[PDB]
């Protein structure tokens, strides 16, 4: 019945050294995995507010399992920052993704939590590399 | 100018799990869906950072396949010769 909603995990995946080495930039990069419905909006926080300055978000949510119906779904995003700012150890990045899901009123019989509407979030902090 | 790589970038909560940034390729490169289903491959996305008045394009690519990595994670895609693939 309402046994195919899912919220999404969220994952931070931190700037490779590599990258900061060659370009003196700092790419962190969300993934918001495994929602159903494709019903989500993810937006960068950084020491508490919302940034949007270096911000690309998936236009559009991928089907995990493009062959059914009622596939779960997931979203990726990246923040690029100087590496200066990812390696400064005061910086905060947080990956918000809000899901709109069920309500209070649904019936729940399931073993796992009700998938209710909610915020999901993974963080990073900075530092050197 | 452009400076295209693959990087492997490491979950903020469990080392082990990381995902594959092929970024800082030209806009006539062109990133091609993945033609296994368990291997995810986003569109390219164009990124500004208006404070150094720079763009750049990037695409995402991550599995929990055993045999993915940051190597082999275009490899559908026609991808620079000189496309940099840093030892993890
Ligand atoms: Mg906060
Ligand atoms: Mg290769
Ligand atoms: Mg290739």
């Amino acid at each position: 019945d309402l046994k195919n909603v899912f919220p999404p995990e969220v994952a931070v995946f931190e700037p490779s050294k590599a990258e900061i080495s060659r370009t003196q930039k700092a790419t962190l990069v969300c993934l918001a995995t495994g929602f159903y419905p494709p019903h989500v909006e993810l937006s960068w926080w950084v020491n508490g507010k919302e940034v949007h300055d270096g911000v690309c978000t998936d236009p559009q949510p991928l089907k995990e399992q493009p062959a059914l119906n009622d596939s779960r779904y997931a979203l990726s995003s990246r923040l690029r920052v100087s590496a200066t700012f990812w390696q400064d150890p005061r910086n905060h990045f947080r990956c918000q993704v809000q899901f709109y899901g069920l309500s209070e009123n649904d019936e729940w019989t399931q073993d796992r939590a009700k998938p209710v509407t909610q915020i999901v979030s993974a963080e990073a902090w900075g530092r050197a590399d | 100018n452009p400076d295209p790589a693959v990087y492997q970038l490491r979950d903020s909560k469990s080392s082990d799990k990381f995902v594959c940034l092929f970024t800082d390729f030209d806009s006539q490169i062109n990133v091609s869906q993945s033609k296994d289903s368990d291997v995810y491959i986003t569109d390219k996305c164009v990124l500004d950072m208006r404070s150094m008045d720079f763009k750049s394009n990037s695409a995402v690519a991550w599995s929990n396949k055993s045999d993915f990595t940051c190597a082999n994670a275009f490899n559908n895609s026609i991808i620079p010769e000189d496309t940099f693939f840093p030892s993890p």
